[PDB]
């Protein structure tokens, strides 16, 4: 998957 | 409850990764009227995060399912009843967080690093609404989420540096829109690259923290990059 | 909601990680009042064991958190009516569960299979409610879940071969009770180290499949041995 | 802590 921010945990 | 006891109460619900309790505690801490500071930004951030991360990772599953029933499938109407009821609760969340943006949290910002901030949230949560949004929805919250990025955008590259780490984060989720949502992963790869080189120059006067920070929004603007280009 | 969609919808909820719903769907089922099938009985264990896992693993955290701390600080307070509230919810999850096998599961249950499997989650949940017990309270609670275990040992023993998955599960579990809420760890292991030898000593005449399931159980007993015995 | 079944997801 593409990355984001924040990241959930 | 005071603000210095909603914020005790919000970090151990954190620790105990229970995000609803600590997105309502931030929620409180909001509409007192007073500016955020950088860490009660972080907590609010990472609360609603985690509260709506559920119904997107729920709702990617179901959507799924669905794609693979058969159109002609008697229990068709009982995934997308499902599917329906998380959307309505992801769109709950998101209107939560884009009302706190709108009523205290843009408004009263004072300094451009929180106002980016904030806009980048912003750009965020309609994006989320884009996600599962079909038709004129969809148009209107691709609309929205692009001018909060937008605005971030050109006021982070004005006052801010390229190393700032909130500055790369939009960048990098900015990258996201462009390539999930307008579906054009050139101009998301040059957006996340451009980012990440000139982030490359100014790391030589960063500090612990920041430096720490930076570097790991370059590794996932780097992550991404390896991703599209393969 | 009719049988065939409850199950539908809770196997798609346990896909989406929806336990909530996962586990209103298997209550709903429990309540209809026919027996469950191995199938219908794992997803009711499935979704109660996430449903009340939140609650445990917070528990966890707060309790230590309480500990750490200074018996004057002012913070204290705060932190144990938190800790009362996520025990207020597990409570509130033992006992829904708890119900549902008094008034229905155990009650209906036509062979010792069933009778075991949810007799031993009679002895998990107050299990649960032991570890957060305190006083008179704790000494019938831990009762009230050694009775289930022996019970349903004793089933087990008369009615089931050594390597049974459920005989070997409650064997794990019940060697647990007595290490952490009996704080007896001499016959813990020997509970363990007891399953253990006797299903290794009939392994070899089940089909892989079997083999398998009783040999995952089986490793989980030797890595409980191992922490015990160190 | 020690292992017991079934286990959270
Ligand atoms: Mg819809
Ligand atoms: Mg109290
Ligand atoms: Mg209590």
């Amino acid at each position: 998957y593409s990355n984001t921010l924040p990241v959930r945990k | 409850m005071e603000k210095t006891e909603l914020i005790q109460k919000a970090k151990l619900a954190e620790q105990a990764e229970r995000y609803d309790d600590m997105a309502t505690c931030m929620k409180a801490v909001t509409e007192q009227g007073a500016e955020l500071s950088n860490e009660e930004r972080n907590l609010l951030s990472v609360a609603y995060k985690n509260v709506v991360g559920g119904r997107r990772s729920a709702w990617r599953v179901i959507s799924s399912i669905e794609q693979k029933t058969d159109t002609s499938d008697k229990k068709l109407q009982l995934i997308k009843d499902y599917r329906e009821k998380v959307e309505s609760e992801l769109r709950s969340i998101c209107t939560t967080v884009l009302e706190l943006l709108d009523k205290y949290l843009i408004a009263n910002a004072t300094n451009p690093e929180s106002k980016v901030f904030y806009l980048k949230m912003k750009g965020d949560y309609f994006r989320y609404l884009a996600e599962v949004a079909c038709g004129d929805d969809r148009k209107q919250t691709i609309d929205n989420s692009q001018g909060a990025y937008q605005e971030a955008f050109d006021i982070s590259k004005k006052e801010m540096q390229p190393t700032h780490p909130i500055r790369l984060g939009l960048a990098l989720n900015f990258s996201v829109f462009y390539y999930e949502i307008l579906n054009n992963p050139e101009l998301a790869c040059t957006l996340a690259k451009t980012a990440f080189d000139e982030a490359i120059a100014e790391l030589d006067t960063l500090n612990e923290d920041s430096y720490k920070d930076s570097t790991l929004i370059m590794q996932l603007l780097r992550d991404n990059l390896t991703l599209w280009t393969s």
